[PDB]
């Protein structure tokens, strides 16, 4: 139930200069990795201690490969300005997201290669990762470019080999924290409304991974459109929150059943007020 | 790590 | 150009005690662009020492972000965020609430 994931963010400026380049690089829910353009002599980061092992030297080519990305990243922002017949006034934005879901044995499971230009999908590597899909007249122009190149079958050996290869190193290296679950703390609040209404809360906290999710059932029938479910929230120490609430008649709170599935528990709970 | 060649568009 | 207007939690670490130390939290979600001003209040006044995470994204393309300050909560001290974005008309004020 592993993946690697790299997030990367290009923001240009107004008129010319630099870009802003930001790369994130997750394990799961667990960031190891961070670079920010917006440093005079910008470096590569470890955000777990599993990558603070790995050689100073190792340290060095991730920062030469953020400082190429973020080099090429001016030029790509510079053609889709192009594309788009957009001037050199105003910021935009060019997100790529790629990595790897690890199978199960140390084969790739799925490979991600996908762009976003202003927050929209421009390019994304199919799951065959050998074809593209372009959302747009402009994103053929890059699919063109890249069938004539045959850049889907040159970024499938790092998907495949490489990507999975360190997915792999990482998990070994932080096998205490990466290849374990923590199950949620689970309680339910009620909260009176008026007279008649009051609203059931179950919360679910200090979970790792993240969304793995909660439930209502009214005598047994899943309220799946009276439920108010609030966004998976980190907790800041790696753990998660999340709660799901439902109003109530007044005295009929004894119908109402909570439901939690997690990885980290080997039965999924119900739970009432 | 990170992929080595940057994707030009 | 897309811009999409930023999801607000605000809440707390470990479940509060009056008293004693705990980190408060400002979960911005589901925007677009990436500027943004975050800022935690105490009493409606500016935190300085409200750290953050390294800005990343959702399957959506939609950003996220954490500021954290390491708080004690008392019962006459009133926290909120504090997010300002293109989309928002104002900034938006979002109080600290024990229980949400």
């Amino acid at each position: 139930s592993h993946s690697m994931r790299y997030f990367y963010t290009a923001v240009s400026r107004p008129g010319r200069g630099e870009p802003r380049f930001i790369a994130v690089g997750y394990v799961d829910d667990t960031q190891f990795v961070q670079f920010d353009s917006d440093a005079a002599s910008p470096r590569g980061e470890p955000r777990a201690p599993w990558v603070e092992q790995e050689g100073p030297e190792y340290w060095d080519r991730e920062t030469q490969k953020y400082k190429r990305q973020a080099q090429t990243d001016r030029v790509n922002l510079r053609k889709l300005r192009g594309y788009y017949n957009q001037s050199e006034a105003g910021s935009h934005t060019l997100q790529r997201m790629y990595g790897c879901d690890l199978g199960p044995d140390g084969r790739l499971l799925r490979g991600y290669n996908q762009f976003a230009y202003d927050g929209k999908d421009y390019i994304a590597l199919n799951e065959d990762l050998r074809s593209w899909t372009a959302a747009d007249k402009a994103a053929q122009i890059t699919q063109r470019k890249w069938e004539a190149a045959r850049e889907a079958e040159q970024r499938r050996a790092y998907l495949e080999g490489t990507c999975v290869e360190w997915l792999r190193r990482y998990l070994e290296n932080g096998k205490k924290t990466l290849q374990r679950a923590e199950h949620p703390k689970t309680h339910v609040t009620h909260h009176p409304v008026s007279d008649h209404e009051a609203t059931l809360r179950c919360w679910a906290l200090g979970f790792y991974p993240a969304e793995i999710t909660l439930t209502w059932q009214r005598d047994g029938e899943d309220q799946t459109q009276d439920t108010e479910l609030v966004e998976t929230r980190p907790a800041g120490d790696g753990t998660f929150q999340k709660w799901a609430a439902v109003v109530v008649p007044s005295g009929e709170e004894q119908r109402y059943t909570c439901h939690v599935q997690h990885e980290g528990l080997p039965e999924p709970l119900t739970l009432r007020w | 790590s990170a992929e080595p060649v940057p994707l030009q568009l | 150009m897309i811009q999409r207007t930023p999801k607000i939690q605000v809440y707390s670490r470990h479940p509060a005690e009056n008293g004693k130390s705990n980190f408060l939290n400002c979960y911005v979600s589901g925007f677009h662009p990436s500027d943004i001003e975050v800022d935690l209040l105490k009493n409606g006044e500016r935190i300085e020492k409200v750290e953050h995470s390294d800005l990343s994204f959702s399957k959506d393309w939609s950003f996220y972000l954490l500021y954290y300050t390491e708080f004690t909560p008392t019962e006459k001290d009133e926290y909120a965020c504090r997010v300002n974005h293109v989309t928002l008309s104002q900034p938006k004020i979002v109080k600290w609430d024990r229980d949400m």
